[PDB]
RNA sequence: CUGACUGGGGCCUGUAGAGCACUGAUAGGGCUAGGGGGCCCACCAGCCUACCAAACCCUGUCAAACUCCGAAGGGUCCCAGGUGGAGCCUGGGAGUGAGGGCGCGAGCGAUAACGUCCGCGUCCGAGCGCGGGAACAACCGAGACCGCCAGCUAAGGCCCCCAAGUCUGGGCUAAGUGGUAAAGGAUGUGGCGCCGCGAAGACAGCCAGGAGGUGGCUUAGAAGCAGCCAUCCUUUAAAGAGUGCGUAAUAGCUCACUGGUCGAGUGGCGCCGCGCCGAAAAUGAUCGGGGCUUAAGCCCAGCGCCGAAGCUGCGGGUCUGGG
RNA sequence: CGCCUCCUAAAAGGUAACGGAGGCGCCCAAAGGUCCCCUCAGGCGGGACGGAAAUCCGCCGGAGAGCGCAAGGGUAGAAGG
RNA sequence: CGAUCAACGGAUAAAAGUUACCCCGGGGAUAACAGGCUGAUCUCCCCCGAGCGUCCACAGCGGCGGGGAGGUUUGGCACCUCGAUGUCGGCUCGUCGCAUCCUGGGGCUGAAGAAGGUCCCAAGGGUUGGGCUGUUCGCCCAUUAAAGCGGCACGCGAGCUG
RNA sequence: UCCCCCGUGCCCAUAGCGGCGUGGAACCACCCGUUCCCAUUCCGAACACGGAAGUGAAACGCGCCAGCGCCGAUGGUACUGGGCGGGCGACCGCCUGGGAGAGUAGGUCGGUGCGGGGGA
């Protein structure tokens, strides 16, 4: 949903300061524009968990601009698993690519039997309209068993959607569970 | 405990000997190489062992031609 | 246990361990993980001990995800031999793990089960670790 | 991707570019023969002869002789005497050899 | 511009290239000052041993 | 004038890093050869396999002897700066050719060694001359020509030993931590941020009740406290056929739950600072000692002061170069 | 114990260890020169014996083939046949 | 042109061992002892708790792994000492640490009592005699409250033995 | 002085791959024959000569398309020269300068010189 976050133009400030100053250095750009910026760390985190890449995020620039944007990418402190720079894609018109969540309706019959269910790609890749972004994509993951798998070709789509991956790309599989019963062999 | 390893041949001292923008007389070794990491070009000869050297006098001119490999040139004075 | 089925070079040099985890640093497959916190090696015995510990604590279902592998041949010489006269033998295969390395991804499990399981596995391992969750930070990576 | 035609072409022309003397490129169409002098250092065609321009006829070998002498004349008017002949992808024979004779006897050095 | 440059820390134990950079500026003892024209070469030597020396742009 | 070094410019490189385009290694999937199983089976094929398992594709990783890439740098050369116990050449004389420590980058080693072996650098060696570090060759400062009962600083200090502040402001610690060690644990403490409920009243202290058939799979005859196949609602605060004591039997307790009495925080998380345990070796102990707790500790901010053979001041000597 | 290749080896070269890997102590009268001609491996489909893999055909291929022998470098616009 | 002059810059054209019968010059440039640094090995201690323990992870236990301490073993290095630091064992004499064998105190218990197990605090005192063996060590004998483990140059030869 | 074609070259994929349409005036090519020149480890496939029946099918040329490919920012970071510290150690921070690779946006279905022939 619409997730607003104040955006400030970092001019010449050192990124270590802003990251030190609770500010997340980022940069917002498109084929038209490009601007060094920064945000609040805690703000971008709070929204961003709500506002995962799957969703528009309106940056409230200081001038009054309210940018429909998309987190194209985010840098992370590997040594801390902490965001360290944000890639703000200015979601203008002329429909663009992104990742949409997956609404896996139902539970696999095999998973109910005791198997384990793994979501291969918990998000999907689609070049869709800037203002026609379906927040979810449901799937029938109930008619499965241990060893059954789904692919990109079986997902049905809302209007104006373009699956941007291999149609044969498997995304959900039911593998045999993890059991101590097969450990006495290993004990 | 014994060892199979422990031997190594002598250092051959390969590499480029004169650089671009460097005056050279004819007959000077330009590149002491194996194979042709640099190919001979304008006023540049190459002996049997791929050794590039100045054909004429002048200045060294390295020039990479992309897919066409790295060439050397001896631009006369 | 885990060990390369073959390799171009039997022995290998020790090598520095400084720096951050290059690859495998976001929850990719499972729901929870156990990221490293200090650089260190992890032998196949330790990886295996943590694995069997996790599967036992689960004891049913769930899926374990070992995003590391012990390829580097660990080496020690025969006991009470003077230095030199060759390199020691391959005691076993370790796996280098820098900080940020997401060692373990468990999925198909309730939160508490994966949490405690990853905790026990953490105790089995020789490094301070951190249980974590798949996130948009993970989803964005 | 190449052909034995193409690979032959770059073959002979690399060989002749190697020397440094002016090159005598000789295209040979089915109905015409084109020949020119070229300075690889400059990529500039010095002298241009072409069976098409002379409007010749008869045996193609005949026209190769004629255009050979014509290019010999146009070049010798420019003082260019030593020049490397480029048979290109062609075999040095028939029409092309007729042209080469048209230049050697035409007063050209090669 | 010119450069009052006061050698304000011993170069002993530092790399010989640094010391030679000090000689390039002619500095020989502690507390030795030299006003020198700010040339990019001389400024280069100053930058090399800036940690060993104090600098003030005088003129 | 060419030196070291420096700036400009030119180019050379495959390292760190990164990456998987090569070689390998590789986790899990899709796919699926092919081999394995079951039938169908020999009349030869066909299904199923949650078997292994090519090749390939997806996601995710590794590599000193992998590289689609690729630095920082370093090398060289031209130009410029650079007059120096600089440089070059020619000769005479050498000693040295057991090195070591420290830092960094590596190998070996056990990612042990005051270890070994290399590269770059430094110091000692030869500077065990000087200040600090208590003591200590290489750790910090700094290159000892000499004298002076002069001054300014370096590191390091300014509670006494011992010179300089019981100096100033802001905090934290209560362990003498400081002034020894790890994982692990911990209502330690201080500061944070995060969420719950907070007067259609909290935690909390209490107070009062808190279930029925009774059976299911009925079976070590306990419907409920027992190995579990279960979990209809019912009784007008509604309290679950229970968490646990008696129950191969009832009990009775108590909890969740019903509200009230009190009436304001309370409840749970994550982060950080400093602390605790973890923490046992052998002649007498100790932070160098004394002692030290809004410190005389730790962190932050200052100012001032001490502080060397450093520097400056005076005088003197001596060597090179110039007059 | 001598020489070659690669890493070690820190993007110049050189660089140690009873460090990590392999080689050489030849061979070719053509495996040399030169001119001319051609371009591989591999994969798929078709093809009597005959196959996984003989020879043939078509199709896709920059080189992953080959280049006397270790490795590496080089290389088809040939050093390959 | 005659080289495994391959110890491959090739000491002769031409050459192997042994010495506890030894000797000389040197070396702590280098070994055995000890000491020293490391703690691989070792002793001990904690972490996880799989599983056991009618059941019950933790009375007792503690798979697989992890983290430590000590510096008594075997080791590594070779740092002092090779113009000398005498090396196992026994005896005499001790002194010290506690990681306590008994004696003291206590906790928990799968502690009915008694007897125990385990852990905690505790070093004041004690920790026997003998057979075998050079032995330390160990086994055994009879006991004991027990029959501790270690450091002190594996203490101690200008104290003894050999 | 502009368009087209044919030869060359340079830049070395933004230049390629793939698909799409398109060219016959001319050029080129395909193509027609093989007596000649020449040739096939067989073959006029190739090369070579004579030639012009037909065709742009192919090829080649040009224009479209980003599916692949390739190029690829900006920021940020790894890393690092240098100066500092911290850490028992593995190793880690900070100041100054440098600064990736990956990825992201985005871009590319080429540009360029020379000489000929044709046309305007």
């Amino acid at each position: 949903m619409e997730y607003r976050l104040k955006a400030y133009y970092r001019e010449g400030e050192k990124p270590s300061a802003l990251r030190r100053a609770g500010k997340l250095p980022g940069v917002m750009y498109n084929r038209h524009l490009n601007r060094k910026v920064y945000v609040d760390l805690v703000e971008f985190d709070k929204v961003f968990r709500q506002a995962s890449i799957h969703h528009v995020i309106v940056l409230e620039l200081p001038d009054g601009q309210s940018l429909p944007t998309l987190v194209r990418q985010v840098n992370l402190d590997k040594r801390r698993r902490r965001p360290e720079h944000v890639d703000f894609f200015v979601l203008s018109d002329e429909p663009v690519e992104m990742y949409v969540p997956l609404r896996f309706v139902g539970t696999p019959a095999g998973v109910r039997a005791g198997g384990v269910l793994q979501e291969i790609h918990r998000d999907i890749l689609v070049k869709v309209s800037p203002r026609n972004i379906p927040e979810f994509i449901e799937v029938d993951v109930s008619g499965l068993e241990i060893g059954d798998s789904l692919h990109a070709s079986d997902l049905k789509l809302p209007p104006g959607v373009e699956l941007a991956v291999s149609p044969e790309e498997t995304i959900a599989a039911v593998v045999p569970p993890e059991d101590v019963e097969k450990l006495a062999e290993e004990a | 405990g014994s060892t199979r390893n422990g031997r190594d041949s002598q250092a051959k001292r390969l590499g480029v000997k004169r650089y671009e923008g460097q005056v050279v007389r004819a007959g000077n070794i330009l590149v002491r190489q194996r194979g042709t990491r640099f190919k001979p070009g304008k006023n540049v000869g190459m002996g049997r062992d791929f050794t590039l050297f100045a054909l004429v006098d002048g200045v060294v001119e390295f020039q990479d031609r992309g897919r066409l490999g790295r060439y050397v040139h001896v631009r006369p004075l | 246990m885990l060990m390369p089925r073959r390799m171009k070079y039997r022995k290998q040099q020790r090598g520095r361990l400084k720096g951050a985890t290059k690859g495998g640093d976001y929850v990719a497959f499972g729901d929870y993980g156990l990221v490293a916190l200090e650089p260190a090696w992890i032998t196949a015995q330790q990886i295996e001990a943590a694995r069997v510990a996790m599967v036992r604590h689960f004891r049913r279902g769930g899926k374990i995800f070992i995003r590391i592998f012990p390829d580097k041949p660990y080496t020690k010489k025969p006991l009470e031999v003077r230095m030199g006269k060759g390199k020691g033998n391959v005691e076993g295969y370790v796996a280098v793990v820098k900080p940020g390395r997401v060692m373990f991804e468990v999925a198909g499990v309730t939160e508490e089960q994966a949490m405690e399981a990853l905790r026990i596995a953490g105790h089995k391992l020789p490094i301070k670790t951190k249980i974590v969750r798949r996130d948009a930070y993970d989803e964005a990576q | 991707r190449l052909t034995a035609y193409e690979r032959r072409k770059f073959r002979v022309r690399n060989r002749i570019k190697r020397t440094g003397r002016l090159r005598l490129s000789v295209f040979r169409s089915l109905k015409h023969i084109y020949a020119q002098i070229i300075d690889d250092e400059k990529g500039v065609t010095l002298v241009s002869a072409s069976s098409l321009a002379l409007k010749l006829k008869g045996n193609k070998t005949e026209v190769a002789r004629q255009v050979g002498r014509a290019l010999a004349e146009k070049a010798l008017a420019l003082g260019i005497k030593q020049v490397a002949f480029d048979r290109g992808p062609y075999k040095y024979h028939g029409r092309v050899k007729a042209l080469a004779e048209g230049a050697r006897e035409g007063g050209l050095e090669f | 511009p010119r450069l009052k440059v006061k050698l304000v820390k011993s170069p002993i134990g530092y790399p010989k290239d640094q010391k030679a950079a000090l000689k390039a500026l002619g500095l020989r003892r502690l507390q030795q000052e030299r006003v020198l024209e700010d040339t990019p070469a001389i400024r280069g030597n100053v930058e090399k041993v800036a940690h060993l020396v104090r600098v003030e742009v005088v003129e």
